[PDB]
């Protein structure tokens, strides 16, 4: 007899957790700009 | 926000970098002016997301700022 088939599943894998990090006040209008000058030529600061 | 940072950097070359300047003042006129946000969280997604989409479709992206968010904008309110 033999085995129906070979199952996979994690292994030994770890993940890590990263929740933070966020703009207000000027990203409301920087996202407008940064877009213009990173779809223009090229990013610029 | 105590540490805070405005500045980026004393090199000021290229003139196209002080564009950041002209282009600063448009959107936050026309954000303060027309806080499309504040009246429907939807209507300032759809802009978004066309404002970004007609920025790529065109080739002339060295156009001015001004055309930009022109386009984006009637092209939102557009039937």
């Amino acid at each position: 007899h033999m085995d129906p088939l070979t199952p996979d599943a994690s292994e030994s894998v770890n993940n890590i957790l990263k929740q933070s990090g966020a703009w207000s006040g000027d990203d409301k209008l920087q996202k407008w700009v940064r877009v213009y000058l990173d779809r223009g030529q090229e990013a610029i600061k | 926000m105590d540490n805070s940072a405005s500045k980026n950097s004393a090199i000021s070359s290229s003139i196209f970098c002080e564009k950041y300047k002209q282009t600063k003042e448009q959107a936050l006129t026309f954000f303060q002016e027309h806080p499309q946000y504040m009246r429907s969280k939807e209507d300032e997604e759809q802009l978004m997301t066309e404002f970004k989409k007609v920025l790529l479709e065109p080739g002339s992206k060295n156009l001015s700022i001004y055309q930009t968010l022109l386009a984006a904008h009637e092209r939102l309110q557009a039937l």
